[PDB]
């Protein structure tokens, strides 16, 4: 009563609230930084060839 | 009292939510509206380091 049914949180009971986000840039980040570097990678070889 | 006609309980009236569903905005919905633009531009960028 005084701790589950008095507290204000229904923890371990929700679950999964279908986590509607679509898709953060922080996963897409660090392959722009890579494709970046390719790139500039790339450009560096072929003007020293 | 007489024998009860009309029998009842308690039920649960919710907003009865349709089928709200759009058109060309529902296909860019996954990734973002805004990734596609750089992603774009990293394509045109690209072919200009080919060209």
């Amino acid at each position: 009563k005084w701790w589950y049914d008095k507290g204000e949180c229904g923890a371990k009971d929700s679950g999964s609230k279908e986590k509607t986000s679509a898709l953060s840039l922080s996963n897409v980040a660090g392959v722009f930084y890579i494709l970046v570097g390719g790139l500039g990678l790339a450009m560096l070889v072929a003007l020293i060839e | 009292f007489s024998k009860p006609f009309m029998s009842l309980g308690i039920s649960i009236m919710i907003k009865k939510p349709q089928k709200s569903k759009p058109g060309v905005f529902s296909f860019l919905d996954p990734l973002a509206y805004e990734i596609w633009m750089c992603i774009v531009f990293a394509y045109i960028g690209v072919s200009v380091v080919l060209f």
